[PDB]
């Protein structure tokens, strides 16, 4: 399914229906876009319900399986230090948490916006690897030492 | 009484709680680790405060032996020798309310350079000016550090 | 719409089937913005096909010093809204960077007396032109404060009161009238 | 800095370091606790718990909510400082930080 | 003609249409009415319609046209900190801007404390010039030159 | 009349409707179960339409008729307290509220509460005082001064 | 409902006539707890007149454990409230205390993956014993603080790691498994 609401309010049928039937969510905001994030989408406000079951071990990337719960948990995590820069500063933070920051950055920027290259759904796994090197092997706490110890 | 209309509102009444619960969500946790570590420096605080206090009457009543009675002429001649008065380093920094500076006094002066020959007591007496200026030093920064941590901990909290 | 509702038949109804909308605001107009409009609310999609025109008539990169400016008027609500939390209190130092910058933006560079002399248009040269006065400004801004430099000064620069002079200028004096403010930049703000 | 508390104890202020010229009797001290700030040109000027240190409205009320040398807390004759110590520690901290 | 609605309500089915029928509008609050300002007058968003073009220039004074659009977002960027200064604290704010707010209850509570006052088109010109002299050329990016200087 | 309201707001005109029509209105406030208050009664909108007539003097005992109110506005100011404690610090404060704290406590749990307790209107009021033996004669102004004598 | 609401006519309605409420809070589960029910949240009146039979049958002093134990969320709801970001440290010590055991009802008593089959199937004369383990550890747990023993020591004592798996522990063993278990307190505490 593909849509708009009126003004962009989940209070809507355009939305309600759907969210309710539907079995995820992918939505698109002005923020994300407006710097240029091209596509422009979300982290945790997007995601397919059943798509985490026919992924990893067999399907797709063995280790996708945590590999997929991963990015998430660890990526958001950043998205803190990214609206209180005001507070302190840049290096008024902590190294361990102010490094969860670059991480943000080169992620939407190269890893969200995307245009219309084509990923291949392997050349498309790497990435993450890649930008988890950020944090020194053994700070993601998502997926397993043994995974991460190996593709990294 | 009369406060606003009634549609369109919805939408933009909407996106109070967005900015103003969200903003505030972890406004409360962040401010908590400023003041988590800044206990820190606060325990050390009396670390040399307690520690050259009673050092300090030390030298002060050791030499009034033989320059207690005879202390306000042994004072004449190096008395003030290099009081420069702020000299002292001082430090500028954040806290809400604004910024407000902090600074030590640290320079080569109590170490020893009242001359005027003298007994035995001036020396170890003067010694323990040390204990004051040198650990004087210690709350100026610290000791300060705590009534910033007040207003910004009040402040945020309220 | 009647209340002025948004939402209203008339809104919905226009909606899907014409691109870059836009909004009208009360205390816009009423105020000194013009037009007033709605900051946000107000997008563009032809924009991204509307590159080709643009590319030659006004420069090869101009929808780059155009898209990266938006980057600004559209991210600087990145702070907007914890200013709307708390205020310039607790502002660092990237702080009224963009607030400000963002700000002047709309009160010379965005509001546009259609009712003046010349302003009343304005053509690439002097769209794009201008779209690169503060720019400047933005870029010595950027090693100025980094520097160490104190966005105190900064504030009252004299040659950023000449950044706000130039919507008024025709195309005519324009082109020259700019370049020499431009030089007055990187000198009246390096320096301090 | 020129900072006085107690002149049996200040004494070796005027020695070493700074000068300190203070009473043991004077404790109001406030006949120089203005004075003193008249100009106020060194760091921060402090004297002992046993005169207006509790009460640093001393300060405030003469300087007029202006950022001037503030004052530092102490006793002149010590005993056990085991006792006002982690209660310094309460009394910042309990009218804000610490609650209970 | 003069059209009262319920409680403070704009949007009331009233000036509804009448708005657009009407070239221009006036607003009144109550706030003023109730605690002194008299006539309590205000038209926060009402400035008419064809009131910018008919005066200025030959009848009236030179300067004119410039000069209501100046003292309207000189104004607003005023009472503007009304709230932001109910809310953070007292004197919080830079020492600028501190002058935006530290005129609006000037502007106003003066301007609006008209009484049997005949106030003619140019006793009215004048106080203008009177409230703005407290910030210099400066913020007065509305005006030229010339004529914002002209009556300082 | 006894029943629930909707949710819990006598917004509705379940209990509104009520208000007028049923002689004064009393409620629980479903704070004082919640929390352990039994009888979980709240004075917040409590006070009958036929209590005024037949008490006081006579019916029972004459100082009920003039402790009425002084609890009243004695617990009230009560809480309003405990408000902006959590929001300047628990100290902040005087005398002037120091004891309407504690006239929030003693009132709370202490008094409300009591079980299946059978207290009597002997046994209740009785103590009903030991409650305002910290407020002096003088912060009080509700009784005379007789009255404030009599079982203090 | 599908959004997670709280009042909604669905909800508030279904609360108008129930007995038993079993709220799940999607945080608790966020964190991949299971259950991960949230109790400030359920509620169930059945207890009530289900009470008198639960000791009548099952043990005389069954519910006045429960009910005991309860107190948890009491000396919790409004101790973690506070305490969540300062966390152990101004606390005296039996601060902690309060809150580390319902890190064990809450990790072993409370967590009782009915995905597993060990700890999935159960009946009340065994959980009875869980929940009573981490009693009897804690009449004399806070007996010990108070009379002179550590706070981040008693914590480190393995006896009390037999407890999480009580649950765990399969319905028959857990008597034979009780009977040292327990008693192995009385004698693992014996130290300080």
């Amino acid at each position: 399914p593909i849509l708009s609401m009126p003004d962009d309010d989940r209070t809507h049928p355009i939305p309600d229906l759907t969210g309710y039937i539907t079995e995820g969510q992918i939505q698109l905001s002005r923020e994300l876009h407006r710097k240029g994030i091209y596509p422009p989408i979300d982290p945790l406000p997007s995601l397919s319900r059943l798509m985490n079951n026919g992924v990893g071990k067999g399907k797709t990337r063995e280790d996708h399986k945590q590999v997929s719960d991963q990015l998430y948990s660890a990526y958001a995590n950043g998205v803190d230090i990214r609206k209180l820069v005001a507070i302190i500063g840049e290096d008024a933070l902590t190294e361990n948490d102010r490094r969860y920051l670059q991480f943000a950055d080169a992620f939407e920027r190269f890893f969200i916006n995307q245009g219309q290259q084509n990923r291949s759904i392997e050349e498309s796994l790497q990435i993450a690897w890649a930008l988890l090197s950020m944090l020194p092997q053994g700070e993601l706490k998502r997926i397993s030492k043994d995974h991460i110890g190996k593709y990294y | 009484s009369q406060v606003s209309p009634t549609r369109m509102n919805l939408l933009q009444r909407r996106g109070q709680l967005r900015l103003a619960q969200k903003g505030v969500d972890l406004l409360k946790k962040k401010r908590d680790a400023l003041v988590a570590e800044f206990f820190g420096l606060v325990r050390e605080a009396m670390e040399a405060r307690k520690a050259l206090d009673q050092a300090a009457k030390e030298a002060y009543a050791a030499l009034l032996l033989a320059q207690a009675f005879d202390g306000p002429e042994v004072v004449a001649g190096a008395a003030l020798g290099v009081p420069p008065l702020e000299g002292v380093e001082a430090e500028v920094e954040n806290v809400w309310g604004s910024k407000v500076p902090r600074l030590k006094a640290t320079f080569p002066d109590g170490a020893l350079l009242s001359p005027v020959g003298t007994p035995a007591y001036t020396l170890e007496a003067s010694r323990a000016f040390r204990r004051y200026a040198e650990a004087l030093i210690r709350v100026a920064n610290t000791e300060t550090r705590l009534k910033k941590i007040g207003e910004e901990i009040k402040k945020t909290t309220r | 719409p009647p209340g002025g509702d948004m939402s209203e038949p008339v809104t919905q109804s226009t909606l899907r089937i014409v691109g870059a909308f836009w909004r009208l605001d009360a205390s816009l107009a009423f105020r000194r913005h013009f037009p007033a409009i709605n900051w946000n609310g107000s997008y563009s999609l032809f924009t991204s096909a509307l590159d080709p025109w643009y590319r030659e008539n006004v420069a090869e990169d101009y929808p780059e010093l155009r898209d990266a400016i938006s980057e600004l008027l559209q991210r600087e609500a990145g702070l907007q809204e914890i200013v709307q939390l708390v205020g310039p209190d607790a502002l660092q130092d990237a702080e009224r960077l963009v607030i400000e910058v963002g700000r002047i933006i709309r009160e010379d560079f965005l509001q546009q007396n259609a009712y003046h002399e010349v302003d009343a248009y304005c053509s690439m040269k002097k769209a794009y032109g201008i779209m690169k006065m503060i720019l400047a400004f933005y870029k010595e801004a950027e090693a100025a404060i980094k520097r160490g430099v104190s966005i105190d000064e900064i504030l009252q620069l004299p040659v950023l009161e000449r950044i706000g002079r130039a919507r008024y200028v025709s195309e005519e004096e324009f082109p020259a009238y700019f370049e020499e403010a431009m030089k007055e930049i990187q000198g009246a703000f390096k320096a301090l | 800095m020129a900072v006085i508390a107690d002149p049996e104890t200040a004494q070796g202020f005027r020695l070493a370091g700074l000068e300190g010229y203070g009473a043991s009797s004077a404790e109001e001290a406030q006949s120089l606790l203005e004075t003193l700030v008249e100009r106020g040109g060194y760091a921060l000027v402090a004297v002992d718990e046993a005169l207006l240190p509790d009460p640093e409205r001393a300060v405030e009320r003469l300087m007029r909510g202006r950022d001037l040398p503030v004052l530092l807390p102490i006793a002149g004759l010590k005993e056990a400082f085991q006792g006002h110590d982690v209660e310094g520690y309460m009394r910042e901290l309990v009218r804000k930080t610490i609650g209970f």
